[PDB]
């Protein structure tokens, strides 16, 4: 049946688009995280190594 | 990921087979199916049967247990590709 | 002294039991109408009270207003039954 | 019918690879501009810590 | 007494199906009392996850339909009297479960939207495990102490020769 076929083929379409939308959702979520982290350790280290000079 | 499995076997077991497929991945799997240019011997009995390939599409390891399930349920022969 | 404090905290156990029985019947619905049509989502969820005399023509009437979407059914169905206390 | 569907499984999977590389490509220029706006930071405590060094003196 | 819950798309938006069946449901005869149901759009992801939770649902389901008859045998196990009104101690939101299924309602703050499905399915498994956590524990005391007061009865029962 061509058209039920071509139901799975939209379907198919419309379920690759949210698991892609999903994966990047996840790796910009890990890359707002991340960069909280990097900026806080690397500026918290240095600070406290200056500031211990000092 | 998305991935596929293809395999073979006697003709007559697709439509129940297919059906079987859309009843476990509840409405949702999408495959082609196509009738060998001839009829190919039964490796222990040695009878000549109107086998087809079928190939079947998903997303992921829980879908491809899925159909690997149904495919040994009708023991159809699956092959890497 | 038991059975005052057991019939309210079965009172509310069998609510909340209850309660929590339709969660995954709707979870249920929802994944099965996510798998069955994908994504772009316009579906209804709709209730029914079967009619005892009726229920196998409204089975029949069910699959009529619904056969050419594809026991098993063409759409969406499961089942609550009221005769959990015997 | 078939010619559809095996189009439309050829660009899904490029357009989830294109999906999950832009977020990617995101990821790792966030990552950059972390450490140089902790640095732009790091440079400004430097300069407070010495002028206080010469107030010290 | 028995209901279905049923779900079909809209042509071009979810009313249109619902007036087609409420009306062929409800003008031939009347074949279900029919109406729309209670479910909120909820936090979809990939198929291996939606297929995931097809079979942790149905596993859940025999779960969470295991408690709630528990509960209700249960009350028939402390109800030795007053029997008939079981199903007046049953309820739902303070009604009987022919009105609460009819009228039924989502829980948004036991159940919050915005969460994953596989979040929302962990929090019912764990609210409905310590509903079986209490129930083993009031079973272990009611079960032993209607035990003790039945042997008590047993030795007080009959003639001269056992009371």
């Amino acid at each position: 049946s061509d058209a039920d076929v071509q139901k799975q083929i939209k379907h198919m379409m419309a379920f690759i688009e949210q698991e892609a939308n999903e994966k990047a959702e996840e790796i910009d979520a890990k890359a707002e995280e991340e960069f909280n982290i990097e900026k806080g350790r690397l500026v918290q280290t240095q600070r406290l190594k200056i500031m211990e000079y000092y | 990921r998305l991935g596929f499995v293809a395999g073979v076997i006697n003709r007559e077991r697709i439509p129940t087979f297919e059906r079987m497929l859309w009843r476990v991945c509840r409405g949702n799997v999408f495959l082609r199916q196509a009738e060998i240019e001839n009829p190919l011997e039964d490796p222990v009995t040695g009878d000549y049967v109107h086998k087809s390939v079928f190939i079947i599409f998903f997303q992921g390891d829980q879908l491809k247990n899925r159909v690997k399930k149904i495919c040994e349920g009708f023991r159809a022969s699956l092959y890497p590709c | 002294k038991q059975f005052g404090p057991l019939v309210r905290w079965l009172k509310v156990n069998f609510s909340e039991a209850f309660i929590a029985w339709i969660h995954i019947k709707a979870l249920r619905v929802f994944v099965e109408s996510v798998l069955r049509y994908g994504l772009p989502v316009n579906f209804q969820a709709m209730l029914l009270q079967p009619n005892k005399k009726s229920v196998k023509k409204l089975r029949e009437v069910l699959h009529e207003l619904y056969k050419h979407l594809d026991e098993y059914y063409p759409y969406v169905y499961y089942k609550i039954d009221c005769n959990l206390l015997e | 019918s078939q010619s559809q569907g095996i189009q439309q499984l050829l660009q899904a999977e490029k357009r989830a690879a294109e999906k999950v590389s832009e977020a990617r490509k995101r990821k790792n220029r966030r990552l950059k501009q972390a450490k140089e706006e902790a640095q732009a930071e790091i440079e400004q405590y430097r300069l407070q810590r010495e002028k206080e060094f010469k107030a010290k003196e | 007494t028995e209901f279905w819950l049923i779900s079909a798309p809209g042509e071009k938006t979810c009313q249109q199906t619902w007036e087609k069946l409420h009306a062929a449901t409800t003008k031939n005869n009347n074949l279900a009392v029919s109406s729309k149901f209670n479910i909120p759009d909820l936090k979809v992801g990939t198929l291996d996850v939606l297929v995931g939770l097809s079979d942790e649902l149905a596993k859940l389901d025999a779960f969470v339909e295991g408690v709630v008859k528990k509960v209700a045998q249960y009350m028939a196990d402390v109800l030795e009297d007053s029997k008939d009104k079981v199903q007046e101690n049953l309820l739902a939101s303070g009604v009987d479960l022919v009105t609460y299924i009819t009228r039924f309602q989502w829980d948004m703050a036991k159940y919050p939207i915005k969460q994953s499905l596989k979040n929302i399915s962990e929090i019912i498994a764990k609210g409905v495990t310590q509903i079986d956590n209490d129930l083993k524990s009031r079973a272990s005391a009611y079960n032993n102490l209607k035990g003790n007061l039945q042997n008590l009865e047993r030795k007080n029962a009959g003639s001269l020769l056992t009371r």
